[PDB]
Parts: structure tokens; sequence; C-alpha cells
RNA sequence: GAUGAUG
RNA sequence: UAAUUGCGAUAACGAACGAGACCUUAACCUACUAAAUAGUGGUGCUAGCAUUUGCUGGUUAUCCACUUCUUAGAGGGACUA
RNA sequence: GACGGAGCCAGCGAGUCUAACCUUGGCCGAGAGGUCUUGGUAAUCUUGUGAAACUCCGUCGUGCUGGGGAUAGAGCAUUGUAAUUAUUGCUCUUCAACGAGGAAUUCCUAGUAAGCGCAAGUCAUCAGCUUGCGUUGAUUACGUCCCUGCCCUUUGUACACACC
């Protein structure tokens, strides 16, 4: 299946009961302007490159 | 006299003494040449601070180590820390104020211990642990 | 041209003043590997010569990433409490099996170790998660740093298990684990556990 | 009577048991501790 | 140029001494080469039954060439090691003495040491020809 | 954290409403004149005292401070 | 803190009592600026010394010798 | 006439009014005298649980007790090193002087 | 917005 | 903010103990004062290899110098400038 | 990785009066140890405490095997009036469980965890313990209030021995 390729442009806040997701707003680099919300499972910075298995999921938040 | 020069480096507990002069381009360290040190696979280690500027720089002088303390890791890095200081307060004295500071570039942009000391030492330890840190093991039952 | 100084310095010794060559064999100049995202994580780009460098990592958040990944494979081979430290037969082991990649795929072997990182940092994991304690799993993303770290892990965790009592060395187990995994094959130790995390994933949607 | 627990007693309480001898101070831990300031060993890390 | 002891790497030196010494065969050798073993930390006498007396020798003959003196009892320091003990931790543990006193004994009915002022042994005039003279040619044979 | 003390901030205080003249935006001339100034019994306290004063002095520059 | 050291004396005694024993101590803290060896005031006070006033100059004069 | 006038004391504010007297009253009279050799501070340390009945959790306290040594040389005539050996008597401080 | 009695 | 640490607000105003300051120790100083019971260099005597003025040792009964490394006393340095 | 021969490097300490301490060096002994001397009341000598892990070159080769050294037999020594219920050290022989460990549960954020050994405390002899010391030196967060608890405010209470 294919796989698509998007760059942090912000990251929001923490989640999880824990602290271990940490969330994220998205700018795909090809078809750039259309942005998703996501959680991440590692550390993350600005202008990072996530590889995203299925591009049409937005993240639900748990507070 | 001759020019001459005294340097020192240091880790952990190791110190190493670099006597640098004019000379031909001798290379020894603990009475030895710097092509015996030990332990063998950090040869290269010792060889870094010649290879970066060139084995010219170093045909005009004698350089002579000498190692204490610490262990066989900690004196090759006291090692090359004093071969390195030894070139830049030698061409201090002697040379000129620009061959320092490109000699100072190279050495830097590769590694910084390679003339500023590490700043690291141990931590003591506190009593009820065998560390620093850790500590003996607790029972509820 | 060579020079000749009142110390000799061996001709196997003089080249490398034009250079820097890992274990004085492998160059740094041919290593790029094409995972856009992992770039700006995997450190190819300072050549090094004996992956010793003894630096500071651990004390800043994003400082490891620095690191050469030479070194951060290095790292992971002292494990399980009797070689915790031993750095030097860590070098060691990793001198040989760069050598025995080269002899069994005629191809720069720094390469393979970085394609074989590239292709087990998964990408979709599971997370924990419930309240008042009933729980489940749940799927998310995971993000670059962690790709190399849980790589390296994986890599390593699988040739030191096949290696455990065998005939075969260290230095061969994980040799045949860094070429498996850069082809991709499903005979590996890392490719096989990878899929495993991104099939549970996807079913945790 | 040479050589043992019995040889050795702390010099101001008598006690046969925690006596330090280490500098020839010979005396237990407890009065030890009360005397340390006198004796001239302080508290410092 | 000329050549020192200390211009040799130690693992070329050592076989080479040794092997000159095995073949002009005038070293006193004690006897009891297959029943000691050379440590009370050990737990099998040596491997190279037939050589380890002279690779002894040449080991000592280099560690005088260093340095001003030695004992019986220094050597039994630096060629002990860690006693097993079993259950309980190791601990390091003193070589034989018998053994160092009769490769020293032997080294001086050689020539190659001598008693000095301020006790143990040291190197002769002598001593400095042999080893030399050995250094030398094991560079030779580095092609 | 590095918040001051009121120790320092009252000290800092006291220095600036008798000695504004004298007092300049350099650390190294601060510091040496809260030698000749006030009687402090430790380097540390000294530099941080300096320092403060110093922080205020720049203060002043772009408009008045509270207080 | 280590002005307890400087600046307290302390004891401690027994008292045999009838009904048994019972304890004293005394605390005294030296007033420190009668301190005649040793640090003359607490760590931690800070002493300004008041300028004098100082008026403006008129015009500019100058002095010969 | 050589001599040796060694110094320890538990306190170095004492024992450098006296070394700095020794050396002050020999340059005054012209003598011929090595520097106030500091040998390393020896140091004293006592170990000991602070409970006196064993109970409780393990705290561990430590001592300590400081020796500094100090030593002169002195080529001298003998009428002033006698004097020179009189004076400087300090509580707190301990003195020795060996003659050749 | 799963379970959790007693001294 | 590590802190009842501060900025402020204010029917409260000015204070005291605790935290901080303070002390001990670990890091730096080719800058002061010194030092063979610590060091290094040179020079008398001397062993070996080559010998163009070279490489490595011995001699603490040779003596001279010096303080980079080692020791301490008195100070400098960081205050997030 | 075990074993064998070589390589070869610390820091914190302690040491002799109403007296026997720390011991270089020489020689005998497989070994432990024995004997004659010597320096140190100590930056002077023991002591560069030539320590262990460690590197190199070899032998063995996935075999409860040269991994493992418990439990036993026999002999030679040291400390002590005295060692039997072996104080401890040496030598040969005997050569068990143990194939990475269930429910549970401890410690830890960098010269730190962990591996390795040394001095000191007790001490005539006896450390598998404790207090410090150095040598080798990673992996993983840079967060959260889910479990265990802590500090501050608001709120309910039939609790005050105070949610046991």
């Amino acid at each position: 299946t294919p796989v698509t390729l998007a760059k942090v442009i912000k990251v929001l806040g923490r989640t999880g009961s824990r602290g271990g997701v940490t969330q994220v707003r998205v700018e795909f680099l090809e078809d750039t302007s259309r942005t998703i919300v996501r959680n991440v499972k590692g550390p993350v910075r600005e202008n990072d490159i996530l590889v995203l298995m299925e591009s049409e999921r937005e993240a639900r938040r748990l507070r | 006299a001759v020019p001459s020069v005294q340097t020192f480096g240091k880790k952990k507990s190791a110190t190493a003494v670099a006597h640098v002069k004019a000379g031909k381009g001798l290379i020894k360290v603990n009475g030895s040449p710097i092509t015996l040190v030990e332990p063998e696979i950090l040869r290269f280690k010792v060889y870094e601070p010649l290879l970066l500027v060139g084995l010219d720089k170093f045909s005009n002088i004698d350089i002579r180590v000498r190692v204490t303390g610490g262990g066989h890791v900690s004196q090759v890095y006291a090692i090359r820390q004093a071969i390195a200081k030894g070139l830049v307060a030698y061409h201090q004295k002697y040379v000129d104020e620009q061959s320092k500071n490109e000699l100072k570039k190279a050495f830097t942009s590769y590694d910084r211990t390679l003339l500023i000391a590490d700043s690291r030492r141990p931590e003591p330890k506190k009593f009820g642990g065998k560390g620093a840190r850790s500590r003996f093991q607790k029972s509820y039952r | 041209t060579p020079v000749v100084l009142a110390t000799p310095i061996p001709e196997e010794v003089q080249q490398a003043q034009t250079e820097i060559k890992l274990f004085n064999k492998w160059s740094f100049e041919e290593v790029e590997v094409k995972d856009a995202s992992l770039v700006d994580y995997v450190q190819v780009r300072q050549p090094i010569f004996v992956a010793h460098t003894a630096g500071r990592y651990a004390n800043k958040r994003f400082r490891k990433a620095q690191c050469p990944i030479i070194e951060r494979l290095t790292n992971s081979l002292m494990m399980n409490g009797r070689n915790n430290g031993k750095k030097l037969k860590a070098v060691r082991i990793i001198k040989h099996t760069l050598d025995i990649i080269n002899v069994l795929t005629d191809q720069n072997p720094i390469q393979v170790v970085v394609d074989a990182i590239t292709n087990t940092g998964p990408r979709e994991d599971t997370t924990r998660v419930g309240g008042g304690g009933a729980a489940r799993r749940q799927a998310v993303d995971v993000s670059p740093l962690r790709r190399v770290n849980q790589a390296i892990a994986l890599l390593t965790i699988g040739a030191r298990e096949a290696a455990f009592r065998n005939i075969k060395t260290i230095a061969e187990t994980l040799a045949e684990e860094l070429i498996n995994a850069a082809k991709g094959s499903s005979t590996s130790y890392a490719i096989k556990k990878k899929d495993e995390l991104e099939r549970v994933a996807k079913s945790n949607r | 009577r040479r050589y043992g627990k019995g040889s050795r007693q702390c010099r101001v309480c008598s006690s046969h048991t925690g006596l330090i001898r280490k500098y020839g101070l010979n005396i237990c831990r407890q009065c030890f501790r009360e005397k340390a300031n006198d004796i001239g060993f302080n508290k410092f890390r | 140029p000329g050549v020192s002891v200390r211009d040799v790497a130690a693992q070329d030196f050592i076989n080479a001494y040794a092997s000159f010494l095995q073949r002009q065969g005038k070293l006193e050798v004690p006897g009891y080469v297959d029943i000691v073993k050379t440590s009370s930390g050990n737990e099998m006498p040596p491997q190279d039954a037939e050589g380890w007396f002279y690779k002894r020798a040449a080991s000592v003959a280099r560690h005088i060439y260093m340095r001003k003196q030695v004992g019986v009892g220094k050597l039994n320091k630096l060629y002990g090691g860690a006693k097993s003990r079993g259950v309980r931790p190791y601990k390091h543990i003193d070589a034989s003495g018998s053994i160092n006193r009769k490769v020293l004994q032997a080294l001086e009915k050689i020539g190659i040491v001598e008693i000095s002022p301020k006790g143990g042994r040291r190197i002769s005039e002598n001593g400095q020809r042999d080893l030399d003279r050995i250094a030398a040619q094991t560079l030779e044979e580095d092609e | 954290g590095r918040v001051r003390t009121k120790t320092v901030k009252r000290a800092s205080k006291a220095l600036i409403e008798r000695y504004y003249p004298k007092l300049t935006l350099d650390f190294q001339t601060n510091k040496r004149l809260c030698d000749e100034i006030a009687t402090i019994q430790s380097k540390r306290l000294r530099n941080k005292i300096a320092g403060y004063t110093t922080h205020l002095m720049k203060r002043i520059q772009k408009g008045p401070v509270r207080g | 803190g280590q002005p307890v050291n400087d600046f307290i004396d302390t004891a401690t005694r027994h008292v045999l009592m009838r009904q048994g024993v019972l304890g004293i101590k005394v605390k005294i803290m030296r007033d420190p600026a009668k301190s005649r060896t040793g640090p003359k005031a607490l760590p931690d006070a800070v002493t300004i010394i008041e300028p004098k006033e100082e008026e403006p100059i008129l015009a500019p004069s100058v002095k010969d010798y | 006439i050589k001599i040796r006038i060694t110094l320890t004391s538990t306190k170095v504010k004492q024992l450098e009014n006296v070394s700095s007297n020794i050396v002050k009253n020999a340059e005054q009279h012209n003598l011929v005298k090595k520097g106030p050799v500091r040998l390393p501070t020896k140091v004293l340390k006592i170990s000991t649980r602070k409970t006196p009945n064993g109970e409780g959790s393990k705290t561990w306290e430590t001592y300590e007790m400081r020796i500094h040594k100090r030593y002169i040389d002195l080529e001298a005539p003998v009428q002033i090193v006698k004097r020179i050996t009189q004076i400087t008597i300090e509580p707190g401080v301990d003195v020795e002087v060996v003659v050749a």
C-alpha cells in the first residue's frame, strides 16, 4: 500500500494517562495546505517528518 | 638554549606531560615510539592530532611525553591532549599568531577534547547503597 | 608525497591525511540513505576513525542524534550484565562485522548498516489506554528519533540471542542480521518483529 | 588476657563492646560522639 | 640509527629472545618444569610445557632493562592473578616464589643480570649487549 | 530557578537610591564599586547584589521602574 | 547553618530530683557586633554607606601653586 | 649550623602567625633559610552510626580532624638560634627543632 | 461513570 | 520559583524561626609567596646501539638553575554576565 | 566464554611504650610458609601499594563439556593456653543442583546504573558485611497524574482513640 509523508508544524501538548503520547499538527509534503492533527509515540520537535500509514485519520484528545 | 615548551593534559586521574623543542621529528611516549602505544585498537586516537594537520608541521620538532595515573584508556586521552596542546603553545611563542589560530580551528572543529579538558569527575558514594545514587534493596515482609 | 621523520609513521597510516576512513578502510562520502524522514537523525557527515569518542550526549534532550551512527550501534552491544562496559570488545566486534559485510556483498559496509536501520524502525505502534483500570490498545504514530532507537535495539538483540549457545561468533550473527534486514528479508529477527508491531497497530485503529 | 575482647575496655565507661581503636582512641562509639568536639573531631562533610 | 629494546613491541621481543635462548641451550632449567604450576592462583600448569620457562626468562630480562632494580617479591606481585576461591569472590594472589628465584639465579649464571647496591638484581653491561643485539634482528625480520 | 531573594532585591534597591550617578551598566565596574560602598560577607552574595543592580540599571534607561 | 557554630553556645545537665532525673539545656546567641575575633555580623547582613551631599559648582575654575 | 624547625597544628590561622614570625625575624638578622615548606594535609576520619542502640534507618556519620605540618631550615649562629627557639610559643601549635 | 467486605 | 522564592494584590501594618545566605569537598589559574621529605632541565661520572651535534638508561654524595606537572598559604573567577 | 603464556595501568588509606606494627631485599621450600638482614614513629620507607576487569597470542569447540565447584577422603602449614562441632591458607582426590528462572517485587536519569578489584572499621586468627576509593563505562525520558503517596485551596461529614 502507498505511504504518505507529513511535516510537524506545531506541537500542541501531551496526552495519554502517563504522557507518552505527544500531540502534533502536520502539513503534507505533496499536496501541501492540508493539515491534520494526530498523536505520536516518541520525542518530537518542529520540522520533523513523520511517515503516516493512513492519511485521513484525525486523532482524538483525552481532554 | 633551543626553543622549548611544556604542556599537559588530563582525563580522570591520568596526566601526561609533553616537552616540545625544535628538532628532527621525534615523537616518543614513555621512552618508546608513538607506534607502539597500547591498547592497540586505540592507536588512531594518538595519531589523530598528527594526521589532522599533516605530518609536515611535526618535522622540525621533537615531542617527548610521559603518562601517569588513571588507567589504560584514560591515559591515551591524556596523551592526545598533550600533543595537541604542545603544538599550539609552540606556535604561540615561536612562529606567529595566525598559525596558532588556524591550527586551533582545525583541532576544535573535529574534537574539542583535543585542547580543552573534560570537566566530568566522579560522584562520592553515599551510605545506604553501593554507589552515589543506587541503594540497597528494600523489603516489606 | 610521503614524509619521513625521526620516528617513522608506516605508509599504511599516512594516506589518511587526505580523507578519514573508519578503521582506516571505509569511507564516508558515499554513504547516503533515501528515507527522507530520517536524514536529520542518522549522523554520517562527520567522519571518525575508531568509533570510541567518549562524548557527552546525555545532558540535553536531543544531543544523542548528533552521535555518529557507528558509535550508537557499538554502544548497544555492551549489554546483559557481564558485558556492561567493555567498549573495547564492542569496537572489535564492529571492526570484524563491518569487514564481513564487505566480503559477503561487495558493497560499502557502512551503507549496509544504514539500510538496516531504515528498514526496521516501526512506523505505527500501540499504547495502553483505559479508564478506571479497564484498558485496551490504540494505534499511534512513531517519531523519527524513536525509529532509529528501536531499530538499533532490535538489530542487536536478535544478533545477541542468535549467537548465544551457538558455534557462530557474535560478529557473524550480527553480520548476518544486518545483511538480511537491509535486504528486506523475513529471515531477519528485526524485520519479522517490525511486521508484528505494525500488524497489531492496524487491527487496533 | 594478653588479647581479645577482654583485654580492651572503653576508657570512659568500662564498656566492652563498640570500642574504636583507630589512632589509639580506645573510646566506645557512644562516648566518642559525646566527646568528639573536645577531642578535636568536627563534622564537616 | 641505532636500536634499543624500547623500539620493538613487547610481544615480538619476548618470543625472539626466548627462542634464541632455547637454541643456545646453556640456560639452566630447574628440572621440575613438568610438575610445578606458575602460581597458587592457577589451576593448570603451563600449556607450552616445553618452552614456558624460556618465555619467563625473556620477560624478566626485558623487565630489568626498563627499570633500575627488582626483587623476587616484585615479580610475584607482577605475576599474580585472580584466585577463583569458588563460591567466594576473587582476590589477588601472588605467584610462585621458587620459580622466580631460580630464573634470576639462572640469569646470573649466564651473565645477563647482577646483584646491585640497594638490593635486588640489575642489568649488566653484558646483559644490555645481548638484548640490544636481538632487538635489531627482530626489526630486520619485518619483511 | 534563578529567582532572587529579598536580601538581594533590597540590597540592590538600597544602592541605586543612593548611588545612581556612580553606578554604570558594567558588571565589572559595579562589582568593584560595591566593595567600597557596602560591607558584604561573601564573594557570592556580592556578585549577586551587583548583578541585580546592573539589571535594574538597564530597566531605568527604558523608563521609570516602579518603586 | 554555619553561623550556629560561631554565635551559639550550648550546654546540658542532669538534675537528680527525688521524683527522678530531669534535664536542662541552655542556649545563648551572643551578639555578633561584639565579636572580637571572627565575623562581625551574620552572613546576610548588608550595610550601605550614606554618601555626603555634593552641590553643583557655579562655573569652571583653576588653582595655581 | 644547620637546623630544621617543624610545626604541626590543627588550625592554620595560629600556625601562620608563628611561621610568618619566624621568616620575618630571620630576614632582619639576614640569616640564610629555606622557605616554609607546606607538606600535604593529612586528615583523620572516624565513621560511626548515630544511633546508640541499633534501631532505625541505617544512618552513618563522619568526623574529621586535620593536621597541617610545615618546616623551615636555618643556618644561623647559636646565640640567635637560642632566642628563636624560645619565642613564638602559642597554644594549639607544636614545634620541634633539630640540629644537624 | 468496570470491581473494592471487615477490624 | 527547587522553595510562604519572588512580582503583585490587599483590613492590615512592622517583625521573628524555617528555605536562601553560610561551611566542607570536587572542577580552572603557564598570575603572587616558596619548596628536593615533590617534581623537571642542564652539567660533572658512566653502560649499550650507531657513531655528524643521534636514541634510551644508570649515578639521591656532583653541583647549578627553574616551578609546566605535585603540594599548601593568600587571592582571582560565574553574576545565568 | 573457561584455561595457559605474555602485555601492563589507579585513587582514598594505615603502620612500632608502658611496645611489638607496616615490611623491601637475600636464601630454602610445589605451596602455604620458614630463616637472616634492612628502611619507616613517615610527601623520606613498605608503596609506581607493578590490584582486578581488561587488551594480544595461543589450547579447547556447543558435549551438565576444559561451564559449575557444592557436598566428601587423605596429607602439609600459620594464629592461639586450647581449634574436637573441620578458625583460616596450601596440595591431590570426590565433581551434586543449576540449561536464564511462576505468581510477585527492588534500585536507578550520567562519569550516574552495571562489570572489576583495593585500603580502612571489627581483628591474635577469621569478610561472602559495612564505610570510602578509584579503573572500564551504555541503553532510555527531559514527561504525566493511571497505580503508590506528598504540599496548597474550595467542599460534605452522624469522624476527635480522628477511615485501621
